[PDB]
Parts: C-alpha cells; sequence; structure tokens
C-alpha cells in the first residue's frame, strides 16, 4: 500500500498538518530545499522543514506511521510567528510564514548561484489615465501564491477556476488616481499580468469575504478546478513558451470562519495516479473523483 | 505618496500615505472605506505578509505600489 505518514494533531495544529502534507507532494520544491540546505554540509527554518517533508513525500516505513510536526511549530513561535501552540490559524499564513522564513534564510546564505524557491513568481501591474490616455510604466512586483476573490455564484452557473484567474486578470478602472501627465486626480485603468511564472504555483481560493451588514462570510460555494492547468493566457508577454501545470494536492476548510478543520488531498508518492485523503494523523486512499470534488481552499500546481 | 490595495473582491481602491506612516495606520485607512477591523485584515505584499509594528519604510513600499488584503480562516 503506498500510503504517506499522518501526523498527530497536538491542539488545532491541522493548519499546519495539511499544509505540510500539500507541500510535500510538490517534488519540486524539495528538490529545492535538498539543494538549498546541501551548503549546510559544507538553527535554520529550512534544515527543520526539510526533516519533515522528506518523510511525508515518501510511503511509511511503518504500517500507520505518524509524525510530530511541531518542532517546526516551536522555531517558529520562537522567532518567526508569535502565536499559541493550540490556537486554530489560517493554514495561507502558515504558507506566508514558511515562505517569507526561508527567503530570508536565501538572502543571509552563501551560495548565491543557488535559484530562489520554486513557489517565487512575479506579476506585472500596468495603468493607464483614462482622461489623457498615457500609460504608466510597468511595475513587477513578487507573489508566493494567487488569492483569488471567488466571485457570485448562480444556480446552474459553474463556477471555475479559470473564471476566477481572469478575472484576478481582468482590467478595472480606478478612481481618484494622481496623474504624471495631466499633474491633476483622474480615473486610472488598472490590470495585473503574470510575468514570471513559479514552477510551483499555490493558489489561494479566499473563503472569507466581507458581508454587507459588516462581518465575514465563509464561502462554500464548489469551484470546479482540473487536474491540468493550462497558465498561457493569463501571461502578461506573448511568450511563445507553454505553461502547463499538474495538479499534486488540494487544502480543504471545512467549517465556518471562527471553527474550522484542514483537510488535504494529495497524489501518493512512488515509492503516482493514486490520491489519498490526509485528516492530520488518519491516511486514506481517495478516488480522483473525491479530489475534483472538494472545495478546494489552497491548491498546488506544478509545471509539466 | 499614493499606493494601491487589492481587496477582497479584487477591486482596488486607492490610498494616501507616507513612507513613515505604520501599516496599522494603513489598515486604519482600509477599515475607513472597507469597515474591515485591522486585527481581522491581512496585508500582503512582495510575497510577504505586513507585519502591525513596522512602517512602509521597512518593506520598501514605494508610489504606486499594490498591496493585497485577505482574511484570516482559521482552522
Ligand atoms: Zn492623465
Amino acid at each position: 500500500k503506498g500510503l504517506v505518514p499522518g501526523l498527530v494533531n497536538l491542539g488545532n495544529t491541522c493548519f499546519m498538518n495539511s499544509l505540510l502534507q500539500g507541500l510535500s507532494a510538490c517534488p519540486a520544491f524539495i528538490r529545492w530545499l535538498e539543494e538549498f540546505t546541501s551548503q549546510y554540509s559544507r538553527q535554520y527554518l529550512s534544515l527543520t522543514l526539510l526533516h519533515l517533508l522528506k518523510a511525508l513525500s515518501c510511503q511509511e516505513v511503518t504500517d500507520d506511521e505518524v509524525l510530530d510536526a511541531s518542532c517546526l511549530l516551536d522555531v517558529l513561535r520562537m522567532y518567526r510567528w508569535q502565536i499559541s501552540s493550540f490556537e486554530e490559524q489560517d493554514a495561507h499564513e502558515l504558507f506566508h510564514v514558511i515562505t517569507s522564513s526561508l527567503e530570508d534564510e536565501r538572502d543571509g546564505s552563501g551560495s548565491h548561484w543557488k535559484s530562489q524557491h520554486p513557489f517565487h513568481g512575479r506579476l506585472t501591474s500596468n495603468m493607464v489615465c483614462k482622461h489623457c490616455e498615457h500609460q504608466s510604466p510597468v511595475r513587477f512586483d513578487t507573489f508566493d501564491s494567487l488569492s483569488l476573490s471567488i466571485p457570485a455564484a448562480t444556480w446552474g452557473h459553474p463556477l471555475t477556476l479559470d473564471h476566477c484567474l481572469h478575472h484576478f486578470i481582468s482590467s478595472e478602472s480606478v478612481r481618484d488616481v494622481v496623474c504624471d501627465n495631466c499633474t491633476k486626480r483622474t480615473t486610472f485603468v488598472k490590470q495585473l499580468k503574470l510575468g514570471k511564472l513559479p514552477q510551483c504555483l499555490c493558489i489561494h481560493l479566499q473563503r472569507l469575504s466581507w458581508s454587507s451588514h459588516g462581518t465575514p462570510l465563509k464561502r462554500h460555494e464548489h469551484v470546479q478546478f482540473n487536474e491540468d492547468l493550462s497558465m498561457d493566457e493569463y501571461k502578461y508577454h506573448s511568450n511563445a513558451s507553454t505553461y502547463l501545470f499538474r495538479l499534486m494536492a488540494v487544502v480543504v476548510h471545512h467549517g465556518d470562519m471562527h471553527s474550522g478543520h484542514f483537510v488535504t488531498y494529495r497524489r501518493s508518492p512512488p515509492s503516482s495516479n493514486q490520491w489519498l485523503w490526509v485528516s492530520d494523523d488518519t491516511v486514506r486512499k481517495a478516488s480522483l473523483q473525491e479530489v475534483l470534488s472538494s472545495s478546494a481552499y489552497l491548491l498546488f500546481y506544478e509545471r509539466v | 505618496m499614493q499606493i494601491f490595495v487589492k481587496t477582497l473582491t479584487g477591486k482596488t481602491i486607492t490610498l494616501e500615505v507616507e513612507p513613515s506612516d505604520t501599516i496599522e495606520n494603513v489598515k486604519a485607512k482600509i477599515q475607513d472605506k472597507e469597515g474591515i477591523p485591522p486585527d481581522q485584515q491581512r496585508l500582503i505584499f512582495a510575497g510577504k505578509q505586513l507585519e502591525d509594528g513596522r512602517t512602509l519604510s521597512d518593506y520598501n513600499i514605494q508610489k504606486e505600489s499594490t498591496l493585497h488584503l485577505v482574511l484570516r480562516l482559521r482552522g
């Protein structure tokens, strides 16, 4: 049986366990960590992170294996992220703590010939004044995940990841911005595109909105996603290089805003096309049909 | 200066800020037009979640920068 180890939940820590199952299911990320931590054989977050992911990226070595990942939380609690060890947290916030710690760790490392971690991408922002049609220059900012707003849902109208992506990329009217031509303010047209695509693509579907009344709203709507994802339509340049991605893992959030539980669907490791449902310490075989029917929250794609 | 905040629906609002302003000051300004309490806000720039306490100078947020606003979904 090709089952991975489970992770014990020592106090509402499923937000960490679900992220780790997803990250260990991204082989390019683990290969980068091995390359990055190889310089230390010439403490640190990357060494603690790789120890867990290397174990979770392979089939269990004993029947019903269960590991404990709170050594990772201890070091983050000490140096990067001040939280309790028992309160519920957001797996996407943790993803950005980990990703920020690794970029900070690399900035202080001595082998600068090595590449940035594979989740790191760059987005473009183009802007033009509607009054004088003077295009401002291009602005590139980095990103470690795409946080997509979930549009309004209609009965009988499918809600697809492609729709969420196009809405993130669509142009918009931005009122009351100063112009350098009209000296002024005025209304601008703004659009975000994708300049550099990451080898590992993390998609964050925002399941929290703000209500008209003034309180958060959990977004229960099912967002259709595919095992294969083509990102060509969202590139800034007319790059003739194709950008095809494959689904590696899904992090799913069950429950409301205050309370909730994180779960992860991931591929089985080859020692392939078999899927697993991982809920903390419990690992079960799952079909791809169950995976595609889940309410995705974090989607991990890897470029092929 | 003048910066942009990508809000929860994808719409991008414009804010008037100074490089010396803290982001709790900026979260206060997002509350003014969006009604989100600052403690419920997560502001992300350059892949970094912005830590209340620092200013926009430490993160090197310059004019016409685009911050991204997301909520905190605990589990
Ligand atoms: Zn103008």
